RNA sequence: CGAUGUCGGCUCAUCACAUCCUGGGGCUGAAGUAGGUCCCAAGGGUAUGGCUGUUCGCCAUUUAAAGUGGUACGCGAGCUGGGUUUAGAACGUCGUGAGACAGUUCGGUCCCUAUCUGCCGUGGGCGCUGGAGAACUGAGGGGGGCUGCUCCUAGUACGAGAGGACCGGAGUGGACGCAUCACUGGUGUUCGGGUUGUCAUGCCAAUGGCACUGCCCGGUAGCUAAAUGCGGAAGAGAUAAGUGCUGAAAGCAUCUAAGCACGAAACUUGCCCCGAGAUGAGUUCUCCCUGACCCUUUAAGGGUCCUGAAGGAACGUUGAAGACGACGACGUUGAUAGGCCGGGUGUGUAAGCGCAGCGAUGCGUUGAGCUAACCGGUACUAAUGAACCGUGAGGCUUAACCU
RNA sequence: AAUUCCUUGUCGGGUAAGUUCCGACCUGCACGAAUGGCGUAAUGAUGGCCAGGCUGUCUCCACCCGAGACUCAGUGAAAU
RNA sequence: ACACAGGUGGUCAGGUAGAGAAUACCAAGGCGCUUGAGAGAACUCGGGUGAAGGAACUAGGCAAAAUGGUGCCGUAACUUC
RNA sequence: AGGACCGAACCGACUAAUGUCGAAAAAUUAGCGGAUGACUUGUGGCUGGGGGUGAAAGGCCAAUCAAACCGGGAGAUAGCU
């Protein structure tokens, strides 16, 4: 459950550490983003030596949510924070080289193969 | 919030047609003492279903 | 095709071999006995009237007792009838079991929804509440405006306002039938159905095939 | 109800070990990736147990590399295969929700040694 | 909408409601018959009759638990010594409500609640 | 029967200019 | 002018079509994707933020689109009061001055218990004709009608290449609506526990009152969303723009004059709900009543005695029904409510005693004790025998069959 | 600018986006030196702007506890 | 104007905790405020709690929430020191 | 020492809600400012209407103030309703 103005941590090592969600994509009047929905974010503070600077708008994908995800058998997965991965605004293509922390398997959409491969767990 | 014309006595009576009370018309007679009382209620002297229940 | 009358019995879930859990509503569909068969010659339309359950001997009135005795059917609670599809026929006194739902996949369940009593516009029509602060005075959940001005001069019919909510019959359609148990008279349908536990439900095959 | 209770009873499993909140537990769960089925191990601390029969469930919290992960398992679901207990926490509270705030040396609990 | 809820409010807060039943439970035990409104009498059946059930078996823990309700040593003495043995073979239903007309002051439906005793 | 005394200003101070 | 509160915002809308999207078409300087323009079409849908009091506008990022207007520039007896528009004060400017300025700043009381119409709900009365209890037909009315992306067709048709369809099928989303509590949760001042101050039960121990439930930690049932299922149709009928077949007037040609075809989210139906007060008051099934006297201004007349059935109402216990009425279950030939027994759930190892320790405290008895609304049982208490209302075969005329 | 109509002057800072705010220039319609000019620590229930924490303000409301509203008994108004 | 949630000068002023005449619970003493009984709808008023987000609300962080005591360490720009 | 600081009584009234035929012809609830002073308060005096008083608002002068109240000129006058 990520909506506008929400703080997110960064799972990758692109140099960003905290980002603000400014829009939820994928539908008109969409309220909040799910486990693996694409969102538009702005970086609020990053590494000075990183390739992404403060106050830049680029897409992102949620990988972890505090609210959690629901499994088909009724189980749920919950995390202590919300995390995302950075993107390129033209092709999804996570720019990071490695991603820290667990990643749920809900991102297996025949496309996030790069995210799951770099995921230390699942 | 306030009336523009005073309602007639006809309208007043028409509204009051539903205010009429209804008689109980359901007074039961005690089995032993034969005292009229409301159904499912003790008699004035303290009887119910024949047997005395108040003893006072 | 005809439906059946059953009683809602709580809810449960079924665990499949692949792991996914299916929430199912349990409907107790005992034998339904046909009490009257209608024909175009007399009634102008063809239908069968059925009864289910049982009633106290001293509670069924004489007009109802004679109606059941004519068909030779034991007195039950209430009466319901279903129109025929012209492709099947029935006889008075015949008993209909839940087995007819063995070959179906979607069903429509009709029942009386739970009664919420007098409900406000916010709860009834999902009206948006006004601000709770910023000067608002005694207008936190009020409906707001209900008309325009002199030019209409009236409130249009069908306006959304507070009133009775629930306690009307509603139909949930295209529900997957999960399991049918003839010997135990159970009908597991995936999803939720209107009404509370113990309420009478009408189950018929889905019409939106 | 009698009908419901009988319906749930047939779906039970009798190989559910007895565990209490605060007990370190490793739960084996089934994982499917297209056509292959594998066993995945989730080890953590039981912080809450919900007893409702067929609807009984428990939640396990583990400290991952950076942040904690809480998973709620349905006890009688086919997904869970086996439950094993390593430690026996000496807690005296039904729900250990206070462990979320705590971290580091403050998240450890004593041993029942019973 | 209070679906399936139980417990009358009686236009009182929780603390006042609890005390009022506590006193009026004690009065019923002391006198074995009292006159109250019908709604109050009905709600008392759920606080007085459990007390008699507790008094069936005499023990230190039961005595302490009984004392914590009604907060009266006279009532606790009355229980476990008379009410207990008297209802030893009685499986509930220790009370009886009898409607007795309407109160003159405000037309409250009044009723007598009295233990199934006093057959001397 | 008897005229009032307080005679407050009933009109509301809100001019529609 | 014996008073019609005049900008914005919020809530709630409704109509028009000069259509923003979706739908159907003509032409194209229409290769295809994507366009331009015009015609038909109002079923549904038709953003979130930054700046400003702003409408507007600029800017940022979304969507299929972020339509134009009417409705007292819709809506203050529905809300706000930021702008403007009282009294205070200041700046610039004008005036000798009091003061003034669609010049600018700081501050500045928004009343109303709804009689009538209207609207949303819910009842009583009578009618529908002998009465009563049920189940229906359905005139008529209302609700719903939105759509993105991915894959297959296919990398096909097209195209020098770059690029890349039409039609049809499948899957998965957003927004909206209905239902529900099995799951994940919220609430749970009626359940259990921890704990601070103080008063009290003779005192210790153990408990209760008060301090926002004293402050907190969990949590049953209900209600509930963020939770979980389902829905938008397909099909048919008659059509709009448009495309036609045959075909004369007018030897030809021509969609039209006769005749025959197709043709859209529009219209009628199909789906769901209300519905015989539909005074045009409907249909079917079942149940109950088939005793006597008199009177006259001898009438579908009135009066008296005896009988009052089906059923209803009333009263009581009540309900996942409810403002009150109403609606449902039950009233002993009884599980309707309470209690009680067992279980479940929740909280979490009661009190007492014993042991270890100088002590706080710990261990054993003990996963104990206590448990609201839940589940299955049990007449233990309360649902009294009766009274009350409701009758005694139901008009006239005509038609058809027995007599 | 408490002063500026044209005007949201121009550039920079702050925000993804700044008619507000801060800094600088001067084309000062119509600042200006005791109806005082420019600074000024401290002070202010003083005006404007930004940040952290915090939250039902809000997305979007849900449940609960009390007093009214509703029914019964008694008493019994008002504007119009 | 009322048996009116307002106003009205001085003196005495105990216990436990507390810096305290604050505050909580009490003693002496005095009171339950002159309409009640039910039900447990919308909505209004006064309060409690809340998933994920945390000013996206709004003219404006209005209102709410939050901070809150003692001792020790430590404490910037600027300054009339 | 202090028109010093925090904070009750006491004095005042910045914000919000309630209340507008209210409990009240400006109050209540929750916050808020001063609180050894240019402070606050009891009792008694003095200033009288083109006058008083005013840390100055055209404020206050018995719920009435850009000229109080009462009686009189007075049946002022009214090309107005």
């Amino acid at each position: 459950m990520i909506q506008e103005q929400t703080m997110l941590n960064v799972a990758d090592n692109s140099g960003a550490r905290r980002v603000m969600c400014i829009k939820v994509l994928g539908g008109s009047h969409r309220r909040y983003a799910g486990v693996g929905d694409i969102i538009k974010i702005t970086i609020k503070e990053a590494i000075p030596r990183g390739k992404v600077k403060k106050g830049d708008v680029l897409k992102a994908v949620v990988v972890r949510t505090k609210k959690g995800v629901r499994r088909p058998d009724g189980s749920v997965i919950r995390f202590d924070g919300n995390a995302c991965v950075l993107l390129n605004n033209n092709s999804e293509q996570p720019i990071g080289t490695r991603i820290f922390g667990p990643v749920t398997r809900e991102l297996r959409s025949e496309k996030f193969m790069k995210i799951i491969s770099l995921a230390p767990e699942v | 919030a306030v009336q523009q014309n005073k309602p007639t006595r006809s309208k007043r009576g028409m509204r009051r047609s539903h205010d009429a009370l209804t008689a109980v018309t359901s007074l039961s007679v005690d089995k032993t003492s034969g005292e009229k009382h409301l159904r499912h209620h003790i008699t004035a002297d303290g009887y119910y279903r024949g047997r005395k229940v108040i003893a006072k | 095709m005809i439906g059946l009358v059953g009683k809602k019995v709580g809810m449960t879930r079924i665990f499949t071999e692949d792991g996914v859990s299916i929430p199912v509503t349990v409907i107790e569909v005992e034998a339904n006995r046909v009490t009257q068969v209608k024909d175009l010659a007399n009634d102008g339309y063809r239908a069968i009237q059925v009864t289910t359950g049982a009633k106290k001997a001293n509670r069924v009135t004489k007009p109802e007792a004679g109606h059941f005795a004519k068909a030779g059917v034991e007195a039950g609670r209430g009466l319901w009838e279903f129109r025929l599809a012209e492709g099947e026929e029935f006889t008075v006194g015949q008993s209909i079991s839940v087995e007819l739902f063995a070959d179906v996949k979607k069903v429509d369940v009709t029942g009386t929804s739970k009664g919420k009593g007098f409900a406000g516009t916010v709860k009834r029509w999902n009206f948006r509440t006004q601000d709770a602060t910023h000067g608002n005075s005694l207008s936190h959940r009020v409906p707001g405006s209900i008309g325009q001005n002199q030019t209409p001069g009236k409130v249009f019919k069908g306006k959304k306002m507070a009133g009775q909510m629930g306690n009307e019959r509603v139909t949930v359609q295209s529900l997957d039938v999960v399991r049918v148990d003839a010997e135990r008279n159970l009908l597991l349908v995936k999803g939720a159905v209107p009404g509370a536990t113990g309420s009478d439900l009408i189950v018929k095959p889905a019409v939106k095939a | 109800s009698n009908i419901i209770k009988q319906l749930e009873q047939e779906q039970m499993k009798q190989d559910v070990p007895s565990f209490r909140p605060g007990d370190t537990v490793e739960v084996k769960v089934w994982v499917v990736e297209g056509s292959k089925k594998r066993l995945q191990a989730f080890e953590g601390v039981v912080i809450a147990i919900r007893n409702r029969g067929l609807h009984s469930a428990f939640t396990v919290r583990k400290i991952s590399n950076g942040e904690g992960v809480e998973r709620v398992f349905q006890t009688h679901s086919p997904v869970v295969d086996s439950i094993s207990v390593k430690r026996r926490g000496a807690v005296r509270k039904a729900k250990l929700y206070y462990l979320r705030e705590r971290t580091g040396k403050a998240a450890r609990i004593k041993e029942r040694l019973n | 909408m209070r679906h399936r809820k139980s417990g009358r409010q009686l236009n009182r807060n929780s603390s006042h409601r609890q005390a009022m039943f506590r006193n009026m439970a004690g009065s019923l035990v002391r006198h074995e018959i009292i006159k109250t409104t019908l709604p109050k009498a009905k709600e008392l059946r759920r606080v007085v009759e459990p007390l008699i059930t507790l008094a069936k078996t005499d023990s230190v823990a039961n005595r302490r638990l009984a004392f914590a309700r009604t907060r009266d040593n006279e009532i606790v003495a009355k229980l476990f010594n008379e009410l207990g043995p008297r209802f030893a073979s009685r499986a509930g239903g220790y009370t009886r409500i009898l409607k007795c007309g309407f109160r003159a002051g405000d037309n409250a439906p009044m009723a007598y609640i009295e233990l199934v005793d006093r057959s001397e | 029967n008897n005229r009032p005394v307080y005679i407050p200003r009933p009109r509301p101070p809100h001019p529609r200019l």
